[PDB]
RNA sequence: AUGUUAAGUGGAAAAGGAUGUGGGGUUGCACAGACAACUA
RNA sequence: GCACCUCGAUGUCGGCUCGUCGCAUCCUGGGGCUGUAGUCGGUCCCAAGGGUUGGGCUGUUCGCCCAUUAAAGCGGCACG
RNA sequence: GAUAAACGCUGAAAGCAUCUAAGUGUGAAGCCCACCUCAAGAUGAGAUUUCCCAUUUCUUUAAGAAAGUAAGACCCCUGAG
C-alpha cells in the first residue's frame, strides 16, 4: 500500500485513548470513535503516526489502506470538519432555515421538509445556496446526497438542486 | 459385537481399527464375540487387553 | 376500549334532523359486571371478564356460584373477556352501561349467523346452474371434481354440507342514538344473527 | 442499461467493474455504454 | 442360539448431560448429540431398546453457519393446500425461534420409526445460558468433533 | 503430509465475454529518477 | 421419425359446470436508456398479489366483424 | 419490518478512479406482520378462576379388588332462535 505506508501527523489538540480495538481521536470540536482491525497497529511519538502491516495476506494490502484512511480522516475532520455546498437553478426555488428544519420549495405542491442530526447544522444564506457542516465525513455526504435526492437536476434547462461542481450535460429540445 | 467393541475401546483411548491392527501385530486371536462378551462382564480384562494392543503400535 | 354486551330485539326505522329516513337496528343491553381481572404477573396476558343477563337459580350450579360470589352479583349467561383496555380504570364489581358509547362512534357488531341446515353448492357458495332445456341432465349440481393426473380430488373443492351458523363481524357502523333509562343502543344497518341472541360491541379496529 | 452476455469497452473512457459476482462497463462520457453483463 | 448380552428396558442408567453450542457448526454438533441420544457410546448398546442418554442444549442462538449459509440455506414446508409451499425461512430461525433450528437438525439424523421419535423426546434445547432442570444433576460434555 | 476452490462449484448444458485467483516463461520503461496525480 | 405400452375393450372435438399450476407479463406496481421539450410513446430489467367483456356469422376450433374495456396474455393438467 | 431491479455515502486493493472487499443507507400491487375466520388428538395433549374431600374382606399391602356416595352429569318428558 502506497497509502497504507503515509503519515499522519495530528496538529494540536489531539488526544488519542487506547482500548483493545477502539480508537477515539478528539480535539476542539468533537470526540469521534471509530472500531478498527488488530491486524494493524498503534504508533508512539506524538504529532506523528505510521501503520504497518503483517504481511502474507492473499490480498497483501486492501485492509491496510482502508484503515489509514479512516484514521486519517477522523483526525483532519475532528480537528477542521468538512463542508458540502449546493446549488439551486430552476427559476422559483428557495430554501429557509429554521433551527433544524430546512425548508424547500421546489415545483411541487407541497413544501418539503429534512431536519439535520446531532453532529450536521445548515447554512443558507440565499434562497440558492445551501451548506451541510459537520465532523463526520459520511454523515455530512450521505445528508447532502439525501437534499440533492429531493430533486435531481434535469438536462433540458438544468433545473433542480445539484452540488456547486456537477457537470450537467445539455441536450437540444426541439422547439415543439 | 463391533459396534459394541468400538463404544467399550474409544473409552481406553482408541478405535475399533487401530485397536484391531494392535491386537494383530502382537499375535492374538479373541473373536469378535469373546471381545464383546468381555467389554459387557470383564472391563478389567478389556483394558488388560486394549493395554497390550497401545504397547504393539507403540513401536 | 370500549365494549358491551346486549340482546338482539329487531329493526325499525327512524327519521333525522334534516329528515332523512334511516334503517336501523335495536340492542337491548342490561348492565354488564366485571367479574375478573387477568394480569401479566397470574395469567400472561391482560384482559377483562364480563358477565351479562342475570339467570334464576334453580339453573346454575356451584361452581359457577362459586365464581361469581367475589363480585356480589347473581349467576350470569354469558361471560367474554374483553381485550386491549388500559386495565387500571377497572375493578371487580364495576358496571358498564351503555352511555360508554355516544352517538356518532363507529363500531364494530359481531354475532352468531342464523341456521339454515344441509344445503347445496348453489345456494352455500353461489355457484351457477346448468341448462333447463336442450336435452340436459345437468340442472342444481357441484361440477367436475377435477382433472385426471393426480388420481385424488384437491382439499378446498367445495361442496353440499351444513350452512350458516358461523361467527361474523361487520366493521364501521355508526350509534345513531344511545337511551339510559331503557338500556338500548340504535345501530344503523343490519347486524348478524336471529332473535334474542348474543350482540357484542367494541369501538372500531380501523379507527 | 444493456443486459448481454457481451459485455465490451466501447469508448476511450469506459472501464470494467465487479460490483458482486458481475462483469459491468461504466462510462462517464457516454449514458449509453453503461453494461451490466447478464 | 447362544450367550450375547441383551439389555432390558428399565434396566441401564441414563445420564443427563450439558453441551455448549457456541461457534460450533450447526450439523457437527447435531451429529454428536444425535449420537449420544442412541446410546451408541456405551458398551451395552443393543438395537431394539432404547439405552440413550438426556442431552440439554444451551446457547442455541450463537451456533454458527460458514458460507452464506445464514441467507442462502431454506426451510420448505407444504400445508397440502393447492399452491401452497412456505419458503419463508432462512437463518432468520437463529435469530428468532432458535429451538427450531436445532432441533429440525437433530431430528434428520435418527431413525424414522417409533423408537427413534421417543428418543427425540430427550433433546431440550435453549437459546441462552440458563436451563430450568437443575434437580437432574446435569454432567457438562465437551465437544472437539 | 503438501497444496487449490468461495462457486453449495462439488451435486445437469454451448458459441462467446471478463482487472476472479494459483504456477511457469518472454520482455519494454525504471535512483544520469520511473506509471498515476496534480501547475503552467 | 420410431413401434416399448394398452386388441379377454385406455370413449373423439367445441360448448357447459368446477378449476388449478408455469412465466417467455395483456392491465395495474417499481426502474435504467432514448433519435425522452410537455401530452403520448419505443425498448430493455425486476415483479405471478389480484384482474382479464357481451353479441353477429359458421358443428366448428381458428377466423372475420359490431359495440365496449384499465386490459380483452400465452402455455401445461390423458391437446384438464 | 426485511428485500428485487435500480440508485448511493464513505472507502482501499491499484498515490488516482471506483456502490464493496471492511463499514453505511434508500427502494415494488411482491415476502413477513397488519384485517377476518378455524385451532391444545400442538400424544410437546399448555394456562387461569371456582366446586367436592375416606366402608369390607385379603391375593399381600401393592398405582390390589369390590361396594355405597360428594361436586356434577345423564336416561325420560314440553319444545325451537
Ligand atoms: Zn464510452
Amino acid at each position: 500500500s502506497r497509502i497504507g505506508n503515509k503519515v499522519v501527523v495530528l496538529p494540536a489538540g489531539v488526544e488519542i485513548k487506547q482500548d483493545g480495538n477502539n480508537i477515539t481521536v478528539k480535539g476542539p470540536k468533537g470526540e469521534l470513535t471509530r472500531e478498527f482491525s488488530s491486524d494493524i497497529k498503534m504508533n508512539i511519538e506524538g504529532n506523528e503516526v505510521t501503520f504497518t502491516r503483517p504481511n502474507d495476506s492473499k490480498e497483501m494490502k486492501t485492509i491496510h489502506g482502508t484503515t489509514r484512511a479512516n484514521f486519517n480522516n477522523m483526525v483532519v475532520g475532528v480537528s477542521e470538519g468538512f463542508q458540502k455546498a449546493l446549488e439551486l437553478i430552476g427559476v422559483g426555488y428557495r430554501a429557509q432555515v429554521q433551527g433544524n428544519k430546512l425548508t424547500l420549495n421546489v415545483g411541487y405542491s407541497h413544501p418539503v421538509e429534512m431536519t439535520a442530526p446531532e453532529g450536521v447544522t445548515f447554512e443558507v444564506p440565499a434562497n440558492t445556496q445551501v451548506i451541510v457542516k459537520g465532523i463526520n465525513k459520511e454523515v455530512v455526504g450521505e445528508l447532502a446526497a439525501n437534499i440533492r435526492g429531493v430533486r435531481p437536476p434535469e438536462p433540458y434547462k438544468g433545473k433542480g438542486i445539484r452540488y456547486v461542481g456537477e457537470f450537467v450535460r445539455r441536450k437540444e429540445g426541439k422547439t415543439g | 459385537w463391533i459396534a459394541r467393541i468400538n463404544a467399550a475401546a474409544r473409552m481406553n483411548g482408541l478405535s475399533y481399527s487401530k485397536l484391531m491392527h494392535g491386537l494383530k501385530l502382537a499375535e492374538i486371536d479373541i473373536n469378535r464375540k469373546m471381545l464383546a462378551d468381555l467389554a459387557v462382564n470383564d472391563a478389567a480384562a478389556f483394558t488388560a487387553l486394549a493395554e497390550q494392543a497401545k504397547d504393539a503400535l507403540s513401536k | 376500549t370500549k365494549g358491551i354486551l346486549g340482546k338482539k330485539v329487531g329493526m325499525t326505522q327512524i327519521f333525522t334532523e334534516s329528515g332523512e329516513l334511516i334503517p336501523v337496528t335495536v340492542v337491548e343491553a342490561t348492565p354488564n359486571v366485571v367479574l375478573q381481572v387477568k394480569t401479566v404477573e397470574t395469567d400472561g396476558y391482560e384482559a377483562i371478564q364480563v358477565g351479562y343477563q342475570d339467570k334464576r337459580e334453580v339453573l346454575s350450579n356451584k361452581p359457577a356460584k362459586g365464581h361469581v360470589a367475589k363480585a356480589n352479583t347473581a349467576p350470569k349467561r354469558f361471560i367474554k373477556e374483553f381485550k386491549n383496555v388500559e386495565l387500571g380504570e377497572y375493578e371487580v364489581g364495576k358496571e358498564i352501561k351503555v352511555d360508554v358509547f355516544q352517538a356518532g362512534d363507529v363500531v364494530d357488531v359481531t354475532g352468531t349467523t342464523k341456521g339454515k341446515g344441509f344445503q347445496g353448492a348453489i345456494k352455500r357458495h353461489g355457484q351457477s346452474r346448468g341448462p333447463m332445456s336442450h336435452g340436459s341432465r345437468y340442472h342444481r349440481r357441484p361440477g367436475s371434481m377435477g382433472p385426471v393426473a393426480p388420481n385424488r380430488v384437491f382439499k378446498n373443492k367445495r361442496l353440499a354440507g351444513r350452512m350458516g351458523g358461523d361467527r361474523v363481524t361487520i366493521q364501521n357502523l355508526e350509534v345513531v342514538k344511545v337511551d339510559v333509562e331503557r338500556n338500548v343502543i340504535l345501530i344503523k344497518g343490519n347486524i348478524p344473527g336471529a332473535k334474542k341472541s348474543l350482540i357484542t360491541i367494541k369501538s372500531a379496529v380501523k379507527a | 442499461m444493456k443486459v448481454r452476455p457481451s459485455v465490451k469497452p466501447m469508448c476511450e473512457h469506459c472501464k470494467v467493474i465487479r460490483r458482486k459476482g458481475r462483469v459491468m462497463v461504466i462510462c462517464p462520457a457516454n449514458p449509453k455504454h453503461k453494461q451490466r453483463q447478464g | 442360539m447362544r450367550t450375547t448380552y441383551m439389555a432390558k428396558a428399565g434396566e441401564v442408567e441414563r445420564k443427563w448431560y450439558v453441551v455448549d453450542a457456541t461457534d460450533v457448526p450447526l450439523g457437527r454438533l447435531s451429529a454428536v448429540v444425535a449420537s449420544v441420544l442412541r446410546g451408541k457410546n456405551k458398551p451395552t448398546f443393543t438395537p431394539h431398546v432404547d439405552t440413550g442418554d438426556f442431552v440439554i442444549v444451551i446457547n442455541a442462538d450463537k451456533v454458527k453457519l460458514t458460507g452464506k449459509k445464514a441467507t442462502d440455506k431454506i426451510y420448505y414446508r407444504h400445508s397440502m393446500y393447492p399452491g401452497g409451499l412456505k419458503s419463508v425461512t432462512a437463518g432468520e430461525l437463529r435469530d428468532k425461534n432458535s429451538r427450531r433450528l436445532i432441533e429440525t437438525s437433530v431430528k434428520g439424523m435418527l431413525p424414522k420409526n417409533t423408537l427413534g421419535r421417543k428418543q427425540f423426546t430427550k433433546l431440550n434445547v435453549y437459546g441462552g445460558a440458563e436451563h430450568p432442570h437443575a434437580a437432574q444433576q446435569p454432567e457438562v460434555l465437551d465437544i472437539t468433533n
